[PDB]
């Protein structure tokens, strides 16, 4: 991903490289389930 | 006694009361994805990301 590649061969090969990575990632899932139950019951919703 | 007993039996004789259930299951699912690879390869001056 990141390299900084700095080469000289001709004369000698000395090679310097800063290699960096920034790496982002944001993940955001919002689910509601809505469930009609009596009262005092137990009702469930199940999505699996 | 035999009157009022024939009284509650014509509320007794009373048709098994069916019911027909419609319940209906209805799923949409739309999905979107993209992913972008962006490549800059040179091998001449040694640079490549």
């Amino acid at each position: 991903s990141g390299i900084g590649i700095g080469f000289i061969t001709d004369n000698i090969i000395l090679d310097l490289q800063l290699s960096a990575m920034e790496k982002t990632g944001n993940g955001e899932i919002v689910s509601q389930p809505k469930v009609v139950t009596s009262d005092k019951e137990t009702a469930k919703i199940l999505k699996g | 006694r035999l009157d009022e007993l024939r009284r509650i039996v014509s509320q007794l004789d009373i048709p098994v009361r069916q019911v027909m259930i419609e319940a209906r299951i209805v799923e949409a699912n739309v999905g979107y994805d993209k992913s972008l690879g962006v490549r800059w390869g040179g091998a001449y001056h040694k640079g490549n990301w």
